[PDB]
This record gives C-alpha cells, structure tokens and sequence, in this order.
RNA sequence: ACGAGAACUAGUAAUAAUUGUCAUUUGCAU
C-alpha cells in the first residue's frame, strides 16, 4: 500500500466565477476572506469531461452507469458494486506569493463586470452584475491518490495528464460558455510520501 | 403569544404569500440569526457585552439591507414588526428576550417554510 | 502495569463534516452547542487505514477478522482470543484558543456549502446545501496506551506514528473526496500518567 | 469500631454509556426518569483495573483468586480463607445542581449520536444509534469503609487512591475505546459518621 | 379519540404505510417528546409552568415544521387530530392530560413502529 | 449612521436624489481597503473629494456625515481595528441610502 | 406455664467485546 502526492499550481487566465455563495458573490473561505476554488466544482469538471472524451451513451446516460477507466479512477458505488475513490481532489487556496503581489502593487482580487443587456425590438438597456477573480493569480492544489493494485498505476497517471490536458483546454465554473474560467497549471510535482514505491 | 400564527394566516391572499416571499429569500437572515444564537447561548451572564450590542446593531443593518433589497422582504419585515422588535431587544440588553425573540422568528419562518408553493 | 498518555491538536486544513446528526447539520455537543469530532470516526479511520497498510484477503475482508499484530492493537477478543483493545481514543473538543480567535476576529465556526448535480442529457441542476466546519480551526485529543506487556511497546508506537502519518495525508470525515476532511496533527506530548514506564525516548510525528 | 464517609461527585468528561437495559438506552431510576451509575459498576472497575495492578497470573485468571489486599478491600468470601467485605460502594445519582443547570439552559439530558460501520469486500454501511449521557452531568457519590482493623486503615485509603487515580484515566460503561464514558471525581470529602476514629490524615485526590 | 390510535391500522394501503411515512423521519419529533415527558414527569404539581407553557408552544412549532418538511407527517399528524389535541392539552395546563397525550403519542410511535417496509 | 441617513430624506428625494451607482467606484474602494497603507488611505480621501466632486449630492452626502473629519481622524489614529470600525460605519451608511430610495 | 425458645436467603461477581454517518453526484444553462 502506497500513496502518490500530485502538487502544483494552477493560474486562471481569463475571468472566474465559481459564485457557489450566491448581488452575486463567490466561493470564500471564512478564515481568510478570500476566493477558493472548490474541490467538488475540479471534481466536476473532471467526471464531465473526461466521460465526454470516452464513450458516453445516451442509454449510459439515462441510467447514470459511467465508463470502467473513469469510475475505476473517480469512484461510483452506486451500481451495486463496491467502487471507493482511488484519487481524491482538495480545495485550493492562494499562494504566499500571489498574496504579496498583489498587496503591494495596488490590485484588487476582484473585478466587477456590467453586462449590458439589448432587447430585441425594444433595445431596453437593463445593466446587470458579475464578479470575477482577478487574472494573473494562481492557486495551490494536491492531489492524493491512492494505491491499490501494482501495475495499473502508470494508466491511471496516464489518464490524469489527459485530464489536465482537456481541463486545460475547457472552462471551470460558471460563465464557461461566454468566457470565463480558463485557467493553466504549472510547476506539477511527484513525489511519493509513504510506502516504497518508486515514483 | 404566537402572533406568527394569526399573522401567517392573515398574509395568505389571491395565491401569493407576503406578495410571492420565499423560503430561499431569508437564507442570510436566518444564517446571521442562528450564529447570534449559538453566540449568546455561549454566554454566561444576562448582561449583554458591548460586543453582543454590537453584533445586534449588524444584525439591524442588515435587516434593512435585505428589505431595502426586495419588496416582498420588505412587507414581511414591515408588517412582522422585526424592526420595532430588535429596536426594542436593543434597548433591554437582555439575553432572555433575545432568545425569546428567536423563538418567535423561528416560529415565523416555520410557518412560512409550511404554507408555499 | 502503566499507561501512558498521547496529547495533541488536530488543526483543520480544509472542512470536516462528520454530520452524524443529520439542513444537513454535522455532529455537535449539547453542553456548548460547539462541534466535535467523535473518537468512534477517529479509531474507525485509524484502524482501516493500518489494515491496509498490512496484508488484507477477500476471505479476510469477509467478516471484519483482521491482521494480528493490528488486532492486537486495537483488540477483537472474538475468535476465542483474549484481546480487550490496548489503545484508547477519546473524542476531540473545540478548543478554547478556536474560540478566542474566531471571537476576536469575527469569523463563524460553520460553512454552510451549497452542491449541484447536473444530470446526464439533461443539463438540470438539483441544489444541495452541505455544512462543515470551518478550516483552520484546532481540536485537542487525547489518547490513552496500556501496557499489557512489557516487550510490544516500542512496537506499538511505531506502528502508532505510521498511522498517524497516514491520517495526516488522508481525509477524516465525509465526502473527503471532493475537497474537505485533511488533518493535520501537533504539540504531541507523551507522559507516563500511572506507573514506572519512563516517557523519553519515545516519539510520534 | 468506626465507618468513615467518603462523598463528592463525578463529572462526565465525554458522554458515558452504562445502559444496562439492553434502542440501547441507559440505566434509569423509575422514580425520577433520570440516568444512574450503578455501584456495581463502580466496583466491578475498580476491581479489575486494580486486579490488573498487581500479580494476575494464569491460575489467578482462572479462579477469580486476586491479590491478598485487593481481595480484603472488596471481599471473596466464596472458598476457604473468607474476608468479608470491607468498602461499601454506593449507587450515584444526577445531581440537582446540574438539574437546575440543565433545565434552566434548556439542554437535554440525552443525546443519540449515530454510528455506522463500513464492512469490507462490500463497503456497504450499516447503522446504529446509541444514547449516551450528556457532558458536564454531575453523579453524587457515596463511599462507606469498615474498620475491621485499626492498624490498616492507611494502606487501604493508599489503595483506594490508586483506585482514584487509574479510574481517572479510564473509562466507565460501553464503547470505552470508541471515547465514551471518561469521569473524574471532584469536590471529595472524607469524614467519621460513626465511631471514635479522626479522619484528618486523609485525602482522595 | 382511541379511533385516532388505531386509524394506524387503517391506514395500511398497497405497501406503503401512511403514503410512506416511517419512524425515523419522527426522530427530532420523538425527542422532543420525551425530553418534556421527563421534564413534566419530575414537575410535583398539575399546574404547568408558563415556561413550560411556552415550551408546549415550542412543541407546536416544531410539529408544524415537520409537517412541512415531509408529506406522510403531514397526513399522519393532520388526520390523527394531532394539531387539536396539542391546542387542547395547552388550553388545560393539567400535567394528567399532558402525560395523557403523551402515552396516546407512543402508542402511536410504537404501533407505527410495528410495521415499516 | 441610522440617524443621519433618516433624517436626511427631504421633501421624495434621499441627499436630493442620492442613488447608489453613483456610489459604486467608492463601494469598490472601501471593500479593497477591507480585504486588506498610510498612502492608500491618503488616494481614499482623495477618492471621497473625486465622487463628491462628480456630483453636488455626493458632496452634500459626505458634508452631513462628517465622513472628512471621521478620515482624517482614521488616519491619525493608524489603528487597524479603529479603520474596520470606519468600514462598519461607512457600509451602515449606504445600506441605510438603499433603504430610503424612490 | 403458647411444638416453644435462639436464627440477616446471606457471600462472590456488570451490559461488557469489535464495529468511520459513510460511498458517487459542476452553483449550473444569457
């Protein structure tokens, strides 16, 4: 029995919105007062596309069965068959860094959109809100996954870079589809914490 | 007492409920309310820390801020007598009426959540 | 015959949500209406954790008969065998420092998270609302060791701080999955409460 | 001939679980509907962890033959060398303090934690629930000793404060390693009730 | 008012019993209940305390709640005249029918309890 | 915060026509200030004479608050709770104009 | 000057022992 330790860094690019709070706030910690990106919305993203990049059935879908690759990797347990996560994915926070220059050059962590609204055939200007994490922040995860059988560890780490492959390419949080939520992942680091695996 | 009661009968008109009020429109006020609670309940003494008064004068500031944002807020708040009453647990500086004010607030929003849509 | 004490701190790294109560309300006393952490989930945890660590079979895995030397741990006294459990965990409790700190700065000491699914083909979400406790807060603990023999002991606590290695990069709690249940342990202090047993040259990390 | 008092009270650390009625509720008196401690309890404790003390061997496993002293403080009286007991150890009751205390704070008396148990090869939970008495409950206590023998009596209150003390770090009830049922015992008191015997030498921490 | 206790029988149907009610949505209920039992069972007099007057008003909160909450306790609490006898046990104050509506209530909890999926 | 707001409602015209998009760009400067220096308090002031300076009723609005004075006092005292205590009032304040609106 | 009179159904031991309130599910479509 062993576990792999996956740490790194992810930068939003574009605007975010995670608003899991919500005129329309988003998700903070209460200790810091500051945005988080929640583990449930990474999980999410994940489960969603990555079943996308596999077969996907409509039958499937209807009855909510996920392909062996993805379940085996994220965990159902809902089949009947006994199916315990072997990755799990935890909050993410700001980085030291990301907090000292920010405090220093005079820049907020949050931007204000007004998104006009025109009517059609009527044209009626209805101004409306949204909030969005400051571009150019990065933010720190760790994955911990979990060893269970001594061969199928190389697929799995295989089938996570494309993960992070198509959830590079795609949109996390809200306002995906108007351009919000692009974000990179940088400085990925391995290393085995307890067992003798060779990593 | 349970004014709550007669009143969550009388506000039940043609149907629309303190014109159209929602259990998901009073989420913050019942957070605020309950943190206030678990806080005096804490407490030892009757008296009411300068702290407490301060928390409840927030707690005024955003009862006005949650009706100022929606109408139908507004009306409950308005017809309920919330503002005469924290004004009054103001004055009195007395956590027994303060719990008591929560009983009767739970009590409004119980009815609330049981007559909708 | 001795025992000797473990005490410490579990500091909150993200949320916990034990919920055992239950919008969905999590596991709370009723002296201070202030959350805890029951000793059940903590040994629980512990114990299937150092299971794994050590050989588990199917046929093992069948009725909760599990490797000796963690039976002995923790004791089974079911197969005929005399094994009352040798190591004793008590329940955690919102320390007083928490409580100072979150009043001097103002902070709760419950989240209260709000969860969609979207369903498939579907695109609908169904709202839910789960609440934790918030981060950074600390508990303490305290455990208790019996020596029954004299000649397990060093054994034990290495076994002991293997463990406790592995709680520090697991989740206790629920939905630790997706995002809430890391620990992290401190301020580990070791005393000989009763007998002669000296406390010096043992260590947990 | 002298009986010498030993009062105070015991305060529930984490929440205790006796309940000898089996759901799983605890000992009640069907007078007040309130949770008890039965003396039996008290004394089967002390007995054991002070057995447990000295020398039990084998042999002494097999026959519920104990150590000498031990045997004087509680008795056996069951084959050849007779010794009538010697402590008296009394029932404990829920105090009226802590019934003002509770009722005027409006807390119950009794909490139902629910507990689950995850089987292996199935990972499929199972639950249950159990009622355990509520932290911060105060249990009146009363101790009568015999003085058969003058010139003993330092060596048994020596005695009786081991058995305070490893109580102290012990549990009464159920689901002691899961954290139920830790006491202490505060506010003692030692005092002559009948006889010609001074009871100042004395304490019980 | 017996017919109230055991219209539980009566409302075994094809099988779900009370449309789908079972005990262990009455838990918060059940609890409540017995904390008051053994609050009024120390009481010595028959006179209720206002404070405890109080607390039966707490009592018809909470029921209300649950009935909101869930629709089988709805139909359970409705048609077993739960809500009248509440009211009335509270006009009385006598600590006799409280203990009397409280042996009516586990009767029913109980023979519920006898059959459940 | 209460009083001032109150009984400025002349005759129906709040701070005459006070509306709180006019107020958006000081709102933006008090919450960065809370999610946090001397400096910055200094560009704060001189942020309260910008948006006073845009319109006459934002000028007569900081003028009935004293909000000048309660400034610089804040920036004599360099105490990080006394600045919190300013936000409370400050967020006290236009919570109290959203109230008492057209 | 009663088929009477003496006579503690007493002594030893507790509700114990192993069980994690868990396993999946995007604050989402402008």
């Amino acid at each position: 029995y062993s576990k792999i330790k996956i740490s790194g860094t992810i930068e939003v690019v574009t605007g975010l919105h995670i608003g899991g709070g919500g005129d329309s706030p988003v998700v903070r910690d209460l200790q810091t007062k500051l945005p988080i990106i929640p583990g449930s919305s990474i999980k999410g993203k994940m489960r969603n596309l990555l079943a996308k990049h596999f077969g996907l059935k409509m039958k499937q879908e209807s009855h909510n069965q996920d392909d062996e690759r993805v379940l085996r990797l994220f965990g159902s347990s809902e089949k009947g068959n006994i199916q315990r996560a072997r990755l799990q994915i935890s909050d993410a926070f700001f980085s030291e860094k990301t907090k000292e220059h920010f405090a220093q050059n005079d820049i907020a962590y949050t931007e204000t959109k007004f998104e006009n609204t025109i009517n059609r055939l009527t044209a009626v200007a209805n101004p409306r809100q949204i909030e969005r994490v400051t571009r150019g922040s990065e933010f720190d995860f760790v994955f911990i996954y979990n060893v269970d059988e001594e061969s199928q560890v190389e697929d799995d780490f295989e089938n996570i870079e494309k993960a992070i492959h198509l959830l590079e390419n795609d949109y996390l949080g809200g306002g995906g589809t108007r351009g919000n939520g692009r974000i990179q992942f940088k400085d990925t680091n391995i290393e085995t914490v307890v067992g003798e695996y060779d990593s | 007492m349970t004014f709550a009661h007669e009143v969550v009968k009388s506000n039940v008109k043609n149907q629309v409920l303190f014109n159209g009020l929602t259990t998901s429109k009073l989420r913050n006020l019942m957070e605020q309310v309950n943190r206030l609670y678990t806080i005096a309940f804490n407490s030892n003494e009757d008296q009411l820390n300068e702290e407490f008064i301060d928390e409840l004068e927030y707690l005024k500031i955003k009862f006005y801020y949650e009706a100022g944002r929606e109408k139908s807020v507004d009306e409950f708040l308005k017809k309920t007598l919330m503002f005469p009453i924290i004004d009054r647990v103001i004055k009195k500086e007395s956590k027994k009426f303060f719990l008591d004010y929560c009983k009767y607030f739970e009590a409004l929003v119980a009815y609330a959540k049981y007559y909708q849509k």
